[PDB]
This record gives structure tokens, C-alpha cells and sequence, in this order.
């Protein structure tokens, strides 16, 4: 109920971890950003924190889209 | 020679393991009996940064529910009739290395909690009193039951789920 | 951005928190699981005078009832087989800051008492002997059970109730 | 305004308190929970010669049975893992004043003895060794259980009974 | 005089025993009631390197399933109402010698596991907590039921089978 | 005056009792209801070396088959919902004296075994765990059924028969 | 006003009650339905020394024969699927007072025995294990059937008859 | 008036005391609780040559086993956190007079030894280091337990037995 | 089959109880002693133990005869 | 059973705390004073001590009435 | 078993304390002396020591009788 | 199936017990030795162990024959 | 499903144990090697580990063939 | 196992103490000497040292026999 938070938060996280695991990950793609906004996030902020540490590690290029995310969300 | 991974979904799961390499967040492995869970933990750890470090695997079913909260962590002297020394811990033995808790669902609510506290704080105390030990152990839970379900049954702490649910691998039969 | 409070009863409870600001009397928070209790403690403390000071939150359920009275307070050496040093305390770690005891009802009669003694005197001793430490910790109890009831069941010390019942906040589901 | 005593049996008990004024022999108070025991101790002491002197009331239940014999008296350094200084005592803090031990029946046989020794000699030692301190504290025991009974159960030292049983007040529900 | 072995299949089994001499891997003996199983264990041990060492034979049926996991291993104080001392163990009594578990099939899933853990690690803990004892005991299981079957019935842990199934002797009726 | 024995076969049986005097091997008494079995046990013990020692007679039928293995031996705390203290035992109460188990055939296979173990080792454990008590009790079994038969019915352990069948007295109707 | 007794045979029976006053030996009351048995028990107890003490009357027919041996005495935890606490007892509730077992003939052979054991020893154990409780309860059996008969039918233990047959009152229709 | 001795065995024991007069060898008194042990010590000393000298009676149970070896003898500074002065001793206070150790069996093996050394040498040191004090104290041990037994239990040093067993008086209940 | 026991035993009992319930009961009368000897005593020593505790309590004077006994035997 | 104490005590307390937390709170209104007198005060003096520290903090103006009190009592 | 001691001892004590707490108490009355002799004195000399320190303090006039004593004995 | 064992074993036992219960029992008579050899010994060595502890205790003189044995075997 | 592993592994094991129990066992014979390859090895690597420790101990000469193996496999 | 020592030793001791406590005790009587030789002396020389210091003190006349000794041995 704060879809206006998912994309900013997520982006926070993607930054934390991208720096924590030294990964050249800059950010999410549109396709991905959508998904993140549609997911119900039962865990809420917590679950997104995990979903993205996980997506940062699984990340291969500079961005994240339906690819790594769908694996979870 | 080598080990065995060749099916797509596993051709995959191996990599997921490889990527997770440089990490330490707990990992939750789930698949039917025999699918290779405990084989993945072992591989995750062979691949983590702490491969050379110990691997403390302990079946949570291989110990009466009333003595798990006495052997996982440790024990502060004279709190239970007969104590030769405050009891060390698999957590302490696994300090610096991996702690593969097999069959998680079989954790008492009391320890499910007590683990959570150590997954976040990393500090623990043997029985009543306070923490006086420093343990750096990467949690690796594997269970063959469906965690989520157990959460609606109240047999499994949810917050402990998401905590171990950082990285989640599911081995298909 | 920000946090979330907008319903009347909560539009309220926030303020009650704000007023309580300049205080230190313990606070008793009660609401069903998930209602935001531990979110209020945290906010009360972000607002108290000691916000910059530590926040020592400890789930009273996340520790076997026999080791709580060993970790909350502390432990005087050689009193329980195996003691590497007289054990410090969450009370001592929370000294100068807040000590959010979650799920109070889960306190043993022995500690329920031992807490009371520290809510009034503020001094405590690790096991048998006497107090030799000075702790300034604001108590913040939160429980999801109905305290009063527990009092007629004898599972909860009454005088400890009124002591924590200085300020009482009730979070509606 | 004032306090409350008006029923015959209490109209009485007040006086008994008043007479006892000029005394120091221990006193044994007994009545169901809530009857006013701890209210009488407090009054006895407000009336004793040492009213202006301290009142060291300590619930014998508000401390784990293994740390009472560490806080009532005191503690000689390095005898239990971790000792910041030989521990003072409620006996020492109550020196010159009253020491109201509430809920006596809850005294370990070990301390029941150790108290007796201090009710007669008035000297005590912190742990192993010998007495090196001088304490002048008037004992005031209050319990809600029936002492005598406990004596046939062996849970309560008899000689310690008669010693505290110098003056005995019984508060009727 | 002597003992009795003269039929081919037994003329054999004796030797198998003799060869196994210099070993310590557990042994699984199986034959109908009366066939001489427990007579072979005893002989295996008379022949092992540790003949002079003790022989701790215990019928797994001669103890209520709820107290086996209390007497085989041992018991950590105050974990079950009434404990005169943390309970020793047949494992500990059999330390350095043989531990002939008769009628294995009659092992609870909980102990079947708990044994496995001690057949591999050799370390065990009495109830909740951690291992603090060192036992060197050669396992000798004998059962009259068909193990394999029990494995498809789920009444018998498979991995515990292969672990004891290092050396397997079958006594023909 | 005196007691009553005058028929040849009994003029006899008395003596057999007298001879057995200096012994402690268990004794198996058998005769139809009322024949004087329990009168002989009592006499055997009046004559044994431990006459002045206690006589713990217990009807094995006077206790629900599910609580015999809880009262004969004893009970280790918290193993069955509700335990005020690890339960003592008729074996422990009969320690140093005689334990006359009446109506043996009525022993559960589980206890029939558990007794055997205590007739040979003399050591026993209350539930799961290990033996921590020393009992010196002379077994005296009396039953009105035909033991042997029961052995082919599988309702009665044979090895337990021969163990109690050291000395066997048969009272003719 | 008063109660009703005026016929010779009852003018009598009242007195018999009065004399029995100073006693505690069990009493066996017998008369057709409605004759006043349970009215006499009640009067016997109003007259016994323990009138002010409780009266625990329980219809032996008002409970399924399989749960009587679970509620009369008590129950040791986990012995029957589902146990919230070792079950107390009407014997324990009747401790210090009278226990009026109505319709005795309806006692299972198993309890008929189990009662006998408690009429003589006065000690009892909840299920398997041993006695750990002290009960002082005066037995008062009342039945409308003819006991003696039942004895030749084998439905009623004889020795239990004579034990309750200390004092016997027979109410004429 | 006087004291009380008139039964033969005591008419005796008094004299034994009288004879022992001119002596100083330790004395071992034994009888059930209340029999008059501590009354005899006191009389022995009223009769010894050192009657006018002090009587230092100390209940060995009236002091936690860990502080006895700190108060009986004495204490050398800074050896246990917190020491206001090297602690004197009941031995030193009893110097020149009697030292009645009540309930001897309750002596730790460590002190049982440490006493022996002072019963023979008469010199002692407070903690680690060497003897620098001269004490002339007549030992008078009284216990209600059976010493000999304790010797086979290893709870009581034998050589310390015979040392105190110079003169032995046994008070009959 | 020990009628030589009934009267002595009985007398034992009458003593036990007369002292147990503080009753001024000294002993049985002839008339009573007879009865006790004729009764078959199926319960034997046990039944007599009860029959007399019961007769001691029911006792009114100093002795016991056909009176209280017949109530039972 | 000392309704003659509630209003004086309360007034004691309201003073203690008003000074302890530097609050411009002078005292209770009639409407409030009533309530305080009707409440059963199971905790008695203790409970009133708390009820008012709490009411002093919750206080907004110079007085206290049904408002803050009802929150509790 | 030394009733010949109770009255002398008691009298000792009554003197000790009467002097210890400066109380004008001279001694026990007959009525009182009786009681003291009938009490079983389980504590014996000790219990009497206490019973009387206590009775000396509770004393109001110059003597002690059933009054203060009954309070205890 | 080891009749060559019965007589030696038996003799072992008779020695153990004769010494265990301080009985002047030296050994079995021919008549007895026969019986022991004919008995089927279902219990085998065990049963003979018992049969003889029992026969040692029941023994009256220096030897054992059909007498005590028949009681059992 | 790794028959290319059985013979190498087996050979590993046969070495471990041959050295662990000081047995002059060099290796398996053809006849034996076949069997090992045909067995289904449900236990897999584990079962082979045991099957051979066992075969190393049972070994009599320098080699292992159908002989010791058949005992198991 | 040195019964040839008991009587000489004992006699040593009886001398030491007889002189230590100024007691006119010359020595043991036959009856006594026997006992001393039969006692097992678990404590050995030590126990005899005590047994006799004790017997010297308990001594009344010039000699010691079954009398004082039996008290112990
Ligand atoms: N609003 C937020 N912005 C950025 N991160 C957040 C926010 N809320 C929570 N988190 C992160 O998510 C996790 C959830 O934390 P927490 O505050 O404990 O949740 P809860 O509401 O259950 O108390 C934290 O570890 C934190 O780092
Ligand atoms: N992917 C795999 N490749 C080779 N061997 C495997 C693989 N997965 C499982 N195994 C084997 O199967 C067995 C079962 O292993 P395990 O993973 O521990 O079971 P579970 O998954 O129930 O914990 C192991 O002994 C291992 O050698
Ligand atoms: N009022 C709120 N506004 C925003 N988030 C909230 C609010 N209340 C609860 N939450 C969220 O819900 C979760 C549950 O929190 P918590 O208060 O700790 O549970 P409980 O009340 O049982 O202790 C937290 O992670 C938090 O982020
Ligand atoms: N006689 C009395 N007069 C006035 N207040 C009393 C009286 N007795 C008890 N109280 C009150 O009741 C409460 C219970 O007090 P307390 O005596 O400490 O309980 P307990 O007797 O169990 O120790 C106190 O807070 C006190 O104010
Ligand atoms: N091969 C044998 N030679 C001689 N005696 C034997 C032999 N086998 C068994 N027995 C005897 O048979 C009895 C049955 O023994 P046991 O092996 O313990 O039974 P189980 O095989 O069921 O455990 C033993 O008392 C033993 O003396
Ligand atoms: N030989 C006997 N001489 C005298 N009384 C006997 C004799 N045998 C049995 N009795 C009596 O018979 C009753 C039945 O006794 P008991 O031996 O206990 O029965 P059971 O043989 O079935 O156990 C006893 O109360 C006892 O007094
Ligand atoms: N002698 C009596 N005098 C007055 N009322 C009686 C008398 N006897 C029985 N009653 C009444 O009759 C009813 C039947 O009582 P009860 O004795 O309980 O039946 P039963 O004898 O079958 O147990 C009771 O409610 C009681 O009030
Ligand atoms: N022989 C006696 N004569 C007179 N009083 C005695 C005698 N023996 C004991 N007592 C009394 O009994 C009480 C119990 O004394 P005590 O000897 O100290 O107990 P214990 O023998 O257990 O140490 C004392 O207070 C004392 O006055
Ligand atoms: N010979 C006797 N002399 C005196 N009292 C006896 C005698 N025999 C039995 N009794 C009494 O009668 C009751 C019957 O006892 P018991 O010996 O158990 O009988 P049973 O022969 O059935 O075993 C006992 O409680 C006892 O007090
Ligand atoms: N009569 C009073 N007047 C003013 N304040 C009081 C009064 N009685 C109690 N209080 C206050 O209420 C609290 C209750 O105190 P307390 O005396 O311990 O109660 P209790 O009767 O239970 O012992 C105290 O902290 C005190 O400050
Ligand atoms: N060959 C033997 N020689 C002497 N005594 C024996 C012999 N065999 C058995 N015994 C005795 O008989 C009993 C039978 O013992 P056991 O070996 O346990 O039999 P099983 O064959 O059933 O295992 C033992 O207690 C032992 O003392
Ligand atoms: N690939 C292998 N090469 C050599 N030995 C092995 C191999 N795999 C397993 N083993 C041996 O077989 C046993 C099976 O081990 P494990 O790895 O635990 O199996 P799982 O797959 O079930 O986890 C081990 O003790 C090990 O020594």
C-alpha cells in the first residue's frame, strides 16, 4: 500500500548490496520495476531487502529485469 | 573424476550456488528426501569463501527436542542436574564456518526463536544470563517440508523464515 | 519519505508517544501479533530523550526460560558449571538506553520479580550476592496477551504490572 | 491526613508494634498475601528507635535462589567467574537499620543457616574465609506460608524459626 | 572344554568373526530368535582387540521406549522433573569397549538418529546442549526382524542401516 | 500361639523355605488362588537374612498396565505431562529388602523385560536415560497361572522365567 | 427445622452413624435405589471428625469405565495421547476429607484393585511409575447390588469387600 | 539448679567427658539430630582445662561451601576480588580455646584436607603462600551422619577420620 | 479350624481398638464369646479384625455380648 | 474507602509530576475530580500515582478533566 | 520435664529484660505462673526466653498474667 | 547334545554354590549323576546353573542324589 | 549410472583399508571387477565403501574375486 | 599381620600417654592383651595409638582390660 516506496526502497537496497558484494549493478529495468510494484510483498520492506540482496548476487550484467526477479517474485 | 549436475534446472542451481559464492547470508534449501539438499549445502560451502573453514552439519532430528537447545548453542553450568563444564556449542564449533541445520521444520518454537536471535545479533548465551561469546557462522537450513505451510500451522516462526529465506534454493525431485 | 500513521486511534497513539517523550517511566504496549507494538517501542525511543542512546530489544520467547535469568541481568562466576567470566547483561548493555522486553507474559515468576526489583531500585546483582552495578535503563514491555487475566491465573505478578503500567498503550488490530 | 487501623485485632496489632518500639529482637510477621505484613514491618521500623535509619526491604522471591547468598550478605572476590570487587551486602547496606526479608519460606537451607549465624553473632563473611565486617541490622521476616508446617517438611530450619520468633505478629485476612 | 560351531555355514561365520578381529566397524547380526546372535556378538568381542575391555549389552526391548533415550546416552540435569545428577550412559559405560544393542528394530526414530550421529562423530550430549564427552565404543547391533523391510515401512532409518551394515552377519535358524 | 503347616507336602515346603533362608536368588511361587502363596513369600522373607528389612509386596493387577512401568521402577521428570519430581520406586522402596510381585503373568512384555534387566544388573533408570541408582532387592514372584504355558503363548518372556525360576515353590490347592 | 429418621431400624442406623463418628475405617452402605444411602454417607461425614472437611462424592456410573481409572486417582503426563498436565484426582481433591464412591459394583476389576491398594497403603501413583502423593481420604462405598453375590460371579474382588466391609450399614427399602 | 544426665549410657558419657578433662586430642561426637551432641561439646569444654577460654562453635552448614575455606582459616589479601584486609579466622579466634565444628560430613574435600593439616601441624596459611600464624585450638567435631559410611562414598577423608577419632563419643537417640 | 484362636485373637483386637477409639471396653461376655466361636469366619482373622473394630465402636458399656455381635455375626 | 483521600492525594501527585516534567498543569476540573472519586482504585494509592503521572504528561493545557482521565479510569 | 525450672528460669528472664528495656515489671501472677507450667515448651528454655522478652515488652503494669501470656502460650 | 558337559559343568556349579552358601556339599552321587545326564535341559547351561544352586541349598548332607534333584529334574 | 566410477572408487577404497588393516591386498580380479560393475549399488558410493572395507578384512590372499564379494553383492 | 607388634607397640603407647596425662597406668591385663591381638586394626598402628591414648585417659586403676577396650575395639 505504498507502491510509491517499492521502487525507491528497492533502489536503496540494490545500492547497498551492489556495493557490499562489489557487483557492477546499476539498477532495475522497466520490465523489472513493474514486477516489483505488482508483487504483494507480504514480508514487505524485509522481503524486498532479501529479494534484492539475492537479485544483486544473481545479477550478471549491469541491470536487473524479469530475469532474476521472476526467480523469486 | 567429478560430481554430477547436468539437467537444466540443476545446470542452473549449480550456478546459483557459484554466484552465492561471495556471500554469507543464510540459505534455505528445500526438496524431497534424497534430492541432494545436503549435497548442495556441502557444495555451497565448498564454494563459499570459507571452504577451508569447518562444516558443522547437524541433523535436527538426530537429537531429542529437549536437548537440542543444549547442544546447538551450549550450556551454562549447574542449570540442569549434572554439568561437567558449561557446555560448548555446535554454533561455537561452527564458529568461523558453516552450520548446516538439516530438517529445520523440526526446530522447537523455543530454538526457532533462539536461532533467529543469533542470525541477527550473532551473539548467544548458554542458558539464563547473557552472551559472552563471539560466533561467525553462516546458517544453512535444509528441510523437506514446505515451510510456508508450517507458518499457517504456527509450528514455524515466520520472521525466522524470511531471515533464512534470504537465498532460497529448491531442489526438484 | 516517511512512516505510517493515519487512522484516528493511531493518529492519536502517535501523539501519546510524542507527549511521553520527555519521560522515562516504563511503558506497557499491548496489541495482537503484528499490530505494530515493537514498532511503537522503537518510535517511543526514537522520540524519548535518549534516542541517540542504544535500543536493546530482546524477545523474551527467543531464549529458554532457564537462561533468561542469566542473560537479561548477568551472571556471577562459578555458580553454574562453566563460566568464562561473570556474564554481562542486556540490562547492562541497555544501560543508559531502552530495554524493550517483548512478550512479557513469557517471564518466569522468578524474573518477573527480579525485574520489578530493578524497575524500582535500578540496581542488580548477577546471581547470589549483592548489587555492584549501576544501570539506567528505561523499561518498555510489549505483550500480545491480556496482562490482567494472567494476574488471576497467577502467572503474572500484579505489582510488576502496575509498575510497568505507568504508561499503557494499546494497539488495535 | 493519616494511615488505617480500626478493627479490634488491628487496633491491637498497632499497639503491639508501639510497645515493641524500644526493641531490636527480630520480628516474624505472618498473614495471607495483601494483609498488610510489609505495611507493618514498615510501621514497626517507623516506630523503632532507628526510624530515621534506613529500611532495607528485599523480596526473597525477587532473586534466583542461587544469587541470594551472594547479594544478601556479600561476595569475596574471585570465587565465582567474574568479580569486579568483593560484593557489598544488603546486610551491609542495612547495617544500622532494618532488614525486612519478605517471604522467608523462600530461603535456601544454606542461607536459612547463614542468616541464623548472623542473627546471633551479627558478624558475617563474604563466601569462604572469615568475618571482617560489623553489621547492626534488625531482622524483620514476613512470610505468607505457615512456618511451623515447613518445619515438619524440613524446608525450614527450626532453630532459625525460634530465633526470628522472638516477637511474632499475625495479620488476619 | 569348548564352545559349539561345526556346520559349514557356521564353520564359516566363526571365521568371518575371526577375520573381523582386527576391526571396529559396527556389525549387524541377524537371525531368528535363539539362533546365536547374542552369542556371536559376545564372540566377536572376545575376539576383537578389545576383548579384555567391557561388554555393554543392552536389550533395546528391556526398557520403555521413552526412557531409552535417557539411559543409552545419558541425561543433562533438570530437563525432566527429578534429576539426582546428569545421568551417565551405557554409551559412557561402554566407552572403550563394545555396545551390543539387541533387537535394533525396536529403536525409536529419535534414537535411531541419535545413534547414527554417535556412530559417525563419536561425540554425544545428554539432552539439549552440546557434546562434552569422548566415547570410543564399537557398535554391535543384532535384530531378529528384517531390517530392509522396516526401511520401506519407514520404521527404520536407512542411512543408519548402511552405517551399521558395514559388516553384516546372518545366522541361519 | 503360632501359624499353620502340618500336611506332608507343606510340612515340606516350610523346610524348603527354611533352607532357602541363607539365600537371595529370586523365588517363583505358584498355586491356585488362596493356597498360601503370598503367605509363603511373607514367610520366606521372615526367614531370609533380611527379615528385619522391609517387605514391599505389590499386586501387579492392582495397577493399570500403563502405570506399572512408572511405579515399580520410578520416573524421570517431564517425560509424561505433569511430574512433581522424578518418581521414586517400589524397587527403591524395596531396596535392601524383598519385592514380592504378585500375579506375575500380568506383567507387560515391556516390564517383563525391564525386570529381567534389574534381576541381573540390579541397576535401573527411571524412563529414558541411564541408571543412577543402586538397589539390592530380592525378587519374589507369585502367580496363579501356569508360567510355562504363557511362554508358548508369547505372553511371558522365557529368559525372565528361568531367571526367577532359580528357586521354585508350588503350593498344592 | 430438621431431617427425617423415626422408624426403629433407622432410629437405629442413625445411632450406628453417631457411634462410627470418631472413626475413619471405610464404610459399606447398601439398600435399594432411593433408600437413603447417599443420604447416610453425607450424614456419616457430617458427623465424622472431618465434617468441616470436603465431601467428594462421585457416581462410579457417571463416568465411562475407561476413564474412571484416570479421574479417580490422577494421570501421569503423556501416557494417553494428549495431556495438558499430569491429571489431579478426586482422591487428591478428597484428600483430608471423605470420598463417597457411589454404586461400587460398577468398578472395573483394575480399579477395584487400585482402590484396595490405596485403602491399605494410602499412597498412589498416576499411571505407570510410583507413588509421590500423600492422601488421607475416608472411603465411603454405597451400592444397591448385593456385593457377596458379585463375589461368586468374580465381578467383585473379595479382599476389597472385607476391606470396605469394616463398617457395614444396610438401608431397608 | 543443674543440667540433665541420668540414664545409664549417659550417666556414663558424662564421666567419659570428665575423664577426657585433662586432654586436648580432638573429639568426635555422633548422634541423631537433637540428641545433645552440641550440648556435650559445650560440656566437654566446660570441663577441659581451657573452660575459661573461648568456645568457637561454627555450624559447617551455616556457610556456603565456597566461603568456608575462607572463614574457618582466614584469607590472604587480594586473592579474591575485594579484600579489606587479609581475613582473620575462626581458627584464629578459637586460638587458645575450642573449635566445635558442627556437622562435619558437610566439609568440602578441600577443607577436610586443610583441617587435617592443622590438626597435626597446628600451623596454617590464609590461601596461597605459607603459614605465619600460631594457633592452639582443640578440635571438636560433631556430625549426625555415619562417618565410616561416607568414607566408602569417598565424601569423607579417612585419615581425617582417625585423626578426629582419637576420642569418640556416640549419643544414643 | 482354630477355635482356640478366635477368643484370644478377638481379645487381642478388642484391646487394640478399645485403646484406638478410647472406649471403656474391657472384653466379651460368655454369651458373646460363644457366638464368636460358632461363626464360620470365612474372612478368618481379617473378618474378626473388622467385626470387632466395629463392635468396639458400637460398644456402649464395658462389655460386648450377643447384642452388638449379632448385628454382624 | 477513603474518598476523602483521592482528591487530596491526586492533587499531591499532580503537583509532583507537573513539576517533574515542567508542565503548566495546575489541577483537576470538577468533571475530572468526580471521576477520580468514582473509580474503584484497585491499585489504590499506587494506581492513582501512575494514572496521574500519565495524565500530567498527556496534559495539554492547565487543567485535567474527563478528557485525559477517561483514557484510563 | 522440669516444671521445677519453668517458674525459676522464667523469673530469671523476666528480670533480665525488665532491666534491659527499663520496664517496671516485677513478676508473674499466680494465674500466669500456672500457664507457664502447663505449656509444653517445645522450644524449651529457648522458647521461654523469647516468650518472656516478648511478654516483658508487651507488659503494661508491674505484673504479667494470663493476659500477655495467652497471646502466645 | 553335550552329555559330556553336564557332569563337568554341574560339578563346576556344585562347587561355586557349595562355597557361596557355605554348605559341606562335595558332589553328586551316581544315581544323581545319571538323572542330570538324562534330563533334556531345555534351559541348557542356565537351567543347570539354577537346578544346582537350588540343589546346593536344599542339600542336607555331603552329597546329592535322586533326592533333591527329582524335586526338579 | 557411473559405472566408470565403480572400478576407480572401489580401487580407492581397497587401498584405504588394505592400508588401514595392514592387509596384503593389492586389488580386484577381473571376475570380481565385473560383479562390482553389475551390482546396482543402491547405497551407491557409501555401500561400496562398506562392501570393500568388509571385503578387505575378509580377504585372504593378495586379490579379491567373486569369492568374498558374492558374500555380499 | 604383625600380631607380634600389637602387644609391644600398644605397650609403647600405654607408656607414652600414662606419662603424658600423669595416669598411674602400668599396663594391659591378659584378657585385654587378647582383644588387642584379635582386633583387625584397619587403622593399624595409628588406630592403636588412638585406641590407647583413649584407653589411658578412660583408665581408672593401674591396668586395662576388656573393660575400657571393648568401649572401642
Ligand atoms: N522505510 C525503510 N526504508 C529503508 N529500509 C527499511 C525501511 N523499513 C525497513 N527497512 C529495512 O527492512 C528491515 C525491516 O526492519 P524492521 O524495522 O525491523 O521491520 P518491522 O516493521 O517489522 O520492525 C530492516 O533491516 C531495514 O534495514
Ligand atoms: N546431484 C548429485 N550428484 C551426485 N550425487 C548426488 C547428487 N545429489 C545427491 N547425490 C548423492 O545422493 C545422496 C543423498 O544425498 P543428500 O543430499 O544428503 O540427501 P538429502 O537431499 O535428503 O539431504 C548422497 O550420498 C550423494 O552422494
Ligand atoms: N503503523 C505502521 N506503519 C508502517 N509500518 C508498520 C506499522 N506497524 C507495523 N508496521 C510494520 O509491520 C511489521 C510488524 O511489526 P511489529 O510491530 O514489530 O510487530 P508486533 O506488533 O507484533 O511486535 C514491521 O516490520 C513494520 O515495518
Ligand atoms: N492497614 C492498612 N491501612 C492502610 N493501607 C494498608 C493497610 N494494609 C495494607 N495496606 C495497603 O495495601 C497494600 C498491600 O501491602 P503489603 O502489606 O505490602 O502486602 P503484604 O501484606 O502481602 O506484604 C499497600 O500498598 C498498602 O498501602
Ligand atoms: N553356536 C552355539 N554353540 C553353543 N551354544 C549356543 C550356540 N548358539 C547359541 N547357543 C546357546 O543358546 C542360547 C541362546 O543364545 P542367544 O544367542 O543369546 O540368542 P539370540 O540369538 O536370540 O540372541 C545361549 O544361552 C547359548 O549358550
Ligand atoms: N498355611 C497357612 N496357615 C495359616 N493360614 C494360611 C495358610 N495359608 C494361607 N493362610 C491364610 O489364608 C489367606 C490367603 O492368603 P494368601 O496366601 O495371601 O493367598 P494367595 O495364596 O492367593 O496369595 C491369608 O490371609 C492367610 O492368613
Ligand atoms: N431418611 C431420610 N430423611 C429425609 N430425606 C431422605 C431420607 N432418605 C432419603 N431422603 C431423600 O431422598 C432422596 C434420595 O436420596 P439418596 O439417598 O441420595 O438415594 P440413594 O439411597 O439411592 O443414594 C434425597 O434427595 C433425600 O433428600
Ligand atoms: N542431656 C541434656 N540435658 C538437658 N538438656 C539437653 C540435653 N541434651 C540436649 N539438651 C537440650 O536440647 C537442645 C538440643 O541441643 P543440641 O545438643 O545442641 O542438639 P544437637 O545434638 O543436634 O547438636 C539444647 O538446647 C539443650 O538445652
Ligand atoms: N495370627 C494373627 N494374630 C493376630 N492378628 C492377626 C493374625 N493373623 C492375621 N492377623 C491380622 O489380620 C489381618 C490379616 O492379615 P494377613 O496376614 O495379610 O492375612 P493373609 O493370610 O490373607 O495374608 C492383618 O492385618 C493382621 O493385623
Ligand atoms: N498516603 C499516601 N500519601 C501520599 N502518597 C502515598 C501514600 N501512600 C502511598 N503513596 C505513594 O504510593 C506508592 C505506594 O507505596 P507503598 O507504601 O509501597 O504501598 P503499599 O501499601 O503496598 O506498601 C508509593 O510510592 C508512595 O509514593
Ligand atoms: N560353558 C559354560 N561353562 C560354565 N558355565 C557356563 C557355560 N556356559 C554358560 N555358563 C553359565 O550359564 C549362564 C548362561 O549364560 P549365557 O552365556 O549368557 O548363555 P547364552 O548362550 O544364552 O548367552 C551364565 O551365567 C554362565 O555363568
Ligand atoms: N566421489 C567419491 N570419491 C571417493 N569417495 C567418495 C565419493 N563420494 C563419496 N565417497 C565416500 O562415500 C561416503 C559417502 O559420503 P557422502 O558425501 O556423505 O554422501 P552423500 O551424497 O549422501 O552426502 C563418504 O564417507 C566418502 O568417504
Amino acid at each position: 500500500e505504498r507502491k510509491e516506496d517499492i521502487i525507491p526502497l528497492a533502489n536503496h537496497f540494490l545500492k547497498k548490496f551492489s556495493r557490499k558484494y562489489a557487483k557492477e549493478v546499476e539498477g532495475f529495468t522497466k520490465s523489472a520495476q513493474e514486477l516489483l510494484l505488482s508483487y504483494p510483498w507480504y514480508g514487505n520492506v524485509r522481503e524486498l531487502k532479501n529479494v534484492i540482496e539475492r537479485a544483486v548476487l544473481f545479477s550478471e550484467g549491469k541491470f536487473i529485469d524479469r530475469g532474476e526477479l521472476s526467480c523469486l517474485v | 573424476e567429478e560430481y554430477v549436475f547436468e539437467s537444466p534446472k540443476m545446470k542452473e542451481i549449480l550456478e546459483k550456488i557459484k554466484k552465492i559464492s561471495c556471500a554469507e547470508c543464510p540459505v534455505l534449501i528445500t526438496g524431497e528426501s534424497g534430492v541432494g539438499k545436503e549435497v548442495v549445502a556441502r557444495l555451497i560451502h565448498k564454494l563459499s569463501d570459507r571452504s577451508k573453514e569447518p562444516f558443522v552439519a547437524l541433523n535436527v532430528a538426530s537429537i531429542p527436542r529437549d536437548i537440542f537447545e543444549a547442544e546447538l548453542f551450549g550450556y551454562e553450568k549447574g542449570a540442569f542436574t549434572g554439568a561437567v563444564s558449561s557446555k560448548e556449542g555446535f554454533f561455537e564449533l561452527a564458529d568461523g564456518g558453516t552450520l548446516f541445520l538439516d530438517e529445520i521444520g523440526e526446530l522447537s518454537l523455543e530454538a526457532q526463536a533462539k536461532l533467529l536471535r543469533v542470525i541477527e545479533s550473532g551473539k548467544f548465551y548458554r542458558l539464563g544470563g547473557r552472551k559472552e561469546i563471539e560466533v561467525n557462522v553462516r546458517i544453512l537450513a535444509a528441510t523437506n517440508r514446505n515451510i510456508k505451510e508450517l507458518v499457517k500451522e504456527g509450528k514455524f516462526r515466520e520472521d525466522l523464515y524470511y531471515r533464512l529465506g534470504v537465498i532460497e534454493i529448491e531442489i526438484p525431485p
